């Protein structure tokens, strides 16, 4: 019994 | 992938061992154990199209198990045995360090 | 088990076993750094060095 | 009777993301 | 015994 | 920007582009100059040292 | 490695660094802060400096 | 008598002697220890061993 997570709403934006 | 994880006896080739060219055998795999082998392409085809459209893609990524080429031909085998006979031959050879060969 | 003598030059100290001294092994690392286009994201340009190339 | 897991330590394939390399173990034999 | 991510990288 | 994973598969960084990729001319058949407008059309850039 | 007197007026003094000055520039930067359109996520359009270029 | 040098690898101090092991001697002896028919007179069986032999 597990749960992965879920990117519901996450529009990753990185640096560099 | 996940044909792989079933009993089945369909996936191996057991029938062209020694002993056992008719009947079955079954077996299965654990995916620390399974890799795929292709060409590059599809494996960036992979790398855009199915992990970057997919929305949803924390559990289901299985690029870690891919290794490519650039291509998977660049050998070459003998169908009939044959003999030398070209002085051409000889330098080709040689140009690739076979040096023993006359 | 049979001891003999055990000294030859080679085929004694070269019939059972000698150094094995280069390994022809993966310190040029390839399939980990190398073979990856896992690289960041954002604002670009310039990560670009180049050494003398003596070596 | 079942011992080791199958569809549950087995038939995942909810189990992979990371952008790596090398599940390649070639196990030790009996 | 679930876990996540089954690869296991092994370097040198 | 249409695609949802771009964490790692960005090979941006290592983009540089240009406007036209060419604005520039190679000699063939090694030819003279010959005609005056040429020249002077020359002189507009800077080129003065060519008769 | 000859010594007799090496410093004479000029040609004298050229074969050796003879005034390193003037580096060709990126200075002003490109490719960087020039060709980026990785700006940020603006709130406003709030104003822009207008330069008078005089000399 | 003539001093010289002496020094070679071979032909200088190789080439009036050498390092000395082993004449090709009688170590096993025969008509000595053996080659014997002179054994006792008595009771009688089992004076027959076996070894390995496996080197």
């Amino acid at each position: 019994a597990a749960a992965a997570a879920a990117a519901a709403a996450a529009a990753a934006a990185a640096a560099a | 992938i996940l044909n792989l994880q079933n009993n089945s006896a369909k996936y191996n080739e057991v029938h062209r061992a020694s002993g056992g060219a008719i009947g079955q055998y079954t077996t299965v795999s654990k995916l620390k154990d399974i890799v795929i082998l292709t060409t590059d392409s599809l494996k960036s085809y992979l790398l855009d199209t199915k992990i970057a459209n997919t929305f949803q893609i924390a559990g289901i990524d299985f690029t870690d198990h891919v290794i490519s080429f650039d291509d998977l031909g660049g050998v070459f085998k003998v169908t009939k045995e044959f003999k030398l006979q070209n002085q051409d031959s000889i330098d080709f050879l040689r140009a690739y360090g076979d040096y023993q060969s006359q | 088990m049979y001891e003999g003598n055990n000294m030859r030059s080679m085929m004694g100290t070269s019939y059972e076993d000698s150094r094995l001294n280069k390994r022809t092994e993966l310190n040029e690392n390839m399939s980990i750094d190398t073979n990856k286009s896992e690289d960041s994201y954002g604002v670009q340009i310039h990560s670009l060095s180049k050494q003398s190339f003596t070596g």
